[PDB]
């Protein structure tokens, strides 16, 4: 979906949970709620990114 | 109209489909109703 | 002339069959584009200041004040409309914008032209061009050897 | 038509065994709503007010 | 340019400063027995809206152009671009709304002029301004079109410098 | 109020009216579905992608 | 929801506000509308 | 008669009268106006236009 | 204050129907248009029957005080008290009443302009004065003006 | 669409949403105002306190 919160996490650290993290709160900072930010949340994710967490 | 209806008999395709549709959404609605979190 | 209506009347029937300038008429009282948020006053009228830009004239103090026909530095309001039987006169105030068919002076009639900027005389008679925002719209009208009328927008002072 | 369509009568006896979509799961019951078309385009109209 | 100016692929994202819109309604503040008047204007000259504008009688009809305050005979509050009709606010009304700048920073209270474009600027250019023009916020830019909201009451007496 | 999915009632598979026949035993059918109608505001979506070279 | 300086800020504060209040309930509540403002108050008519 | 006031239906037939005479000179000639020579005539839309035009 | 509200023990003998109409709490116009624009704002001070000026600066919306010459904005025909609100007929807009005079000197046939404290006072032109300038109660003088805004 | 003129319904459900908005941010800080960076505020009364004045 176009006009979006994109974060890249780069191939150096594809391991590292640490900046991963990092990057998703700089996109989590980044979302735009309004006033409807009172909301329930869905996180979809991978395998690898499960077994990471 | 809906394919759930045992008493829902189709006159021709058009009414098919729409019974299709309906019941699609039905089933759709029912998952909904059953879903837990 | 010295009358909203004619003042004699007619030996013939008016045939009604054309629509095209039949506005002319020195009869027509009003604005020709008139706005229903408009403010109108009345007042006691001097002489006959219609379709004329109009003063306010005291006297003594044993009579209210009333309306006459002059303009300058004292130009109240455009008077519209006369009821005779009341000696009554419409005025529209200068604070309200108007636009309408306005006596014009009988002097250099036949140059204005529409966008031609005008002015109220001492008389009330509009004259080419100071205070007052005029500004012809339309060219000047014959009805009498001295009567000549013109379509005028009146939005102000300057 | 179903004493004529063999097909039609087994797709609507079958219907229900088809399992249902996991898609489903991703959003809410309210935000899913049907519309009426099969191919071309759509325009959706948002309207909003502010205080001036 | 244009009010409305598209199809969209997503949605645009308080109800705090939901007014900064190019095609906001004009009045700030309405009023019942405000007098409003239509007029044509020249559709490839310049577009009237929300800029001050003044009569020009043409051979055909009379005719709205975006002028100075020496010559301004009312403010283009809204237009029909179906039928290219512009709505004129006389000076004679008050008018408090947004108008079009052409500076983008102007602070409030400060004293404005309508330039020869019918535009809102600083009244310390020079011109001798003749009406009454006062900035009742900054002005902030659209992203480019520059709009502040202005407090308008008649003419000046005497003009200032 | 952010997010809303608006499908074609019908995207899901429908059958066709067409059938396939010959002399022989085999027939064919055909399926019909339909793709589209996903709408989101705009910086309501974070994707982070994990780049692995 | 930082650590505190396996326990949060949040849980810290639940229970200073729990020892005052008697044990009872605690609600927290975000609202846009406030900016680097804290309020505490009770729900008692 | 002093004030030109009519009662408000002989007022709507005359007006009504004047109208259709308008709207006939429309249709026959593909202009408006209100005046013999032809002139200041209402700027109208396009692909509006008359039997002479 | 417009209505200065204290309480009396004998009732005030009133049946003349003439000389009832000049008092300061007789507020809006003696004629008044139904397409007239009224404006309530924020005020400070008492501009009650005065020219008030909008005055523009925690930063609040701008309101109105007494005032006139080049800042002068409109007049004061009604306050309320309770919501501290004026009611302003805007200089673009004709008005005839009662309104606070300088001094006696103002008569008939007199043009007054409206001075620093919102006061008509002989001589651009604001007003001019309809009687002349009548004492209320100690200094407060009240002419009746017809104003058409400024020269 | 292009004259953003609205049905009375439609109309008056949105300016109920803004002012219920408007009445919730009075409720919450006691200030009244339009703008993010809070000023031009309406002055009020006395004895007219929210939860945050």
């Amino acid at each position: 979906m176009p006009e979006q919160i994109k974060e890249e996490v780069a191939s150096g650290d594809k391991d590292k949970m640490d900046k991963i993290f990092e990057k998703i709160e700089a996109g989590l900072s980044k979302l735009e709620l309004g006033d409807e930010f009172s909301t329930p949340m869905m996180v979809i994710v991978d395998p690898a990114t499960s077994l990471k967490l | 109209a809906s394919l759930l209806d045992s008493n829902f008999v189709p006159i021709n395709f058009t009414e098919f489909v729409q019974a299709i549709s309906n019941t699609y959404k039905q089933r759709r609605i029912q998952f909904y109703e059953n879903l837990k979190r | 002339a010295l009358m909203k209506n004619p003042q004699q009347d007619s030996g013939l029937l008016s045939n009604s069959i054309d629509f095209r300038d039949q506005n002319l008429i020195f009869s027509n009282s009003g604005g020709v584009c008139t706005s229903s948020k408009d403010k109108i006053e009345n007042y006691p009228a001097k002489g006959y200041p219609y379709k004329r830009g109009v003063k306010l004239s005291f006297g003594d103090g044993t009579t209210e004040l009333e309306v006459e026909a002059g303009g300058g530095d004292d130009l109240y309001g455009v008077c519209s409309d006369i009821d005779e039987f009341s000696g009554m006169a419409t005025v529209i105030p200068i604070t309200n914008n108007f636009t309408g068919y306005l006596t014009l002076k009988k002097d250099g009639q036949n140059g204005v032209n529409p966008g031609d900027k005008l002015n109220f005389n001492q008389h009330g008679e509009l004259e080419k061009v100071k205070s007052v925002n005029a500004i012809a719209l339309s060219k000047a009208h014959k009805l009498t050897e001295d009567l000549f009328i013109v379509l005028a927008s009146v939005f102000g002072n300057r | 038509l179903f004493d004529e369509n063999y097909y039609a009568k087994a797709v609507a006896n079958i219907i229900g065994e088809v399992k249902d979509p996991i898609m489903y799961k991703w959003f809410s019951p309210d935000q899913i709503e049907d519309v009426d078309l099969q191919m071309g385009y759509q325009k959706t109209v948002k309207w909003d007010a502010f205080l001036n | 340019y244009s009010k409305s100016m598209i199809e969209n692929k997503v949605f645009s994202s308080c109800f705090k400063s939901k007014n900064e819109r190019v095609d906001a309604y004009s009045f700030a503040c309405s009023s019942y027995t405000d007098k409003i008047e239509e007029y044509l204007y020249d559709p490839a000259n310049s577009f009237p809206y929300k800029r001050g504008v003044k009569l020009v009688p043409k051979e055909n009809s009379i005719y709205v152009e975006v002028g100075a305050d020496t010559d301004m005979y009312g403010i283009c509050v809204d237009v029909c671009e179906f039928s290219c009709t512009a709505y004129v606010l006389p000076i004679t009304n008050n008018f408090e709304g947004y108008l079009v700048t052409r500076n983008p920073s102007i602070k409030i209270g400060e004293i404005l002029d309508i330039n020869n474009n019918g535009v809102i600027i600083k009244a310390g250019g020079g011109p001798p301004t003749a009406i009454n023009i006062y900035a009742l916020s900054d002005s902030f830019t659209i992203n480019s079109i520059n709009l502040i909201k202005v407090a308008i009451f008649g003419n000046r007496g005497l003009e200032k410098t | 109020e952010l997010i809303k999915f608006k499908p074609s009632k019908y995207m899901l598979p429908t059958p066709n009216e067409q059938v396939d026949k010959d002399s022989t035993d085999v027939a064919h059918s055909y399926i019909d579905f339909v793709l589209g109608g996903l709408l989101a505001t705009r910086k309501t979506i974070l994707q982070v992608n994990i780049k692995q070279s | 929801v930082k650590p505190y300086a396996c326990e949060k800020w949040e849980d810290v504060l639940i229970q200073t506000i729990k020892a005052i209040n008697n044990r009872e309930d605690v609600y927290i509540e975000t609202s846009n509308l406030l900016k680097h403002k804290i309020l505490i108050y009770p729900l008692n008519s | 008669i002093n004030n030109n006031l009519l009662p408000f239906a002989q007022a709507y037939k005359l007006a009504s009268s004047e109208i259709i005479k308008l709207i006939n000179h429309f249709v026959l000639t593909g202009t408006v106006s209100i005046q013999k020579d032809g002139k200041n005539q209402k700027r109208l839309l396009p692909n509006m236009y008359g039997l002479l035009n | 204050m417009k209505n200065p509200q204290h309480d009396a023990s004998l009732l005030s003998n009133s049946n003349e129907f003439r000389d009832k109409n000049v008092e300061f709490f007789a507020s809006g116009g003696t004629r008044t248009s139904k397409f007239d624009k009224l404006e309530n704002h924020p005020f400070l001070g008492y501009p009650y029957k005065r020219g008030v000026k909008r005055v523009i600066q925690s930063h609040y919306e701008p309101h109105v005080e007494a005032g006139g010459g080049e800042d002068l904005y409109g007049i004061c025909i009604d306050i309320d008290e309770f919501s501290k609100t004026a009611t302003i007929v805007p200089i673009t807009n004709n008005f005839e009443g009662y309104l606070v005079a300088k001094d006696s000197t103002v008569k008939v046939k007199d043009k007054l302009i409206f001075n620093k404290d919102g006061a008509l006072e002989k001589v651009t032109i604001n007003a001019t004065a309809l009687t002349d300038a009548k004492q209320i109660s100690n200094e407060v003088y009240l002419v009746k003006v017809a104003v058409f805004g400024n020269k």
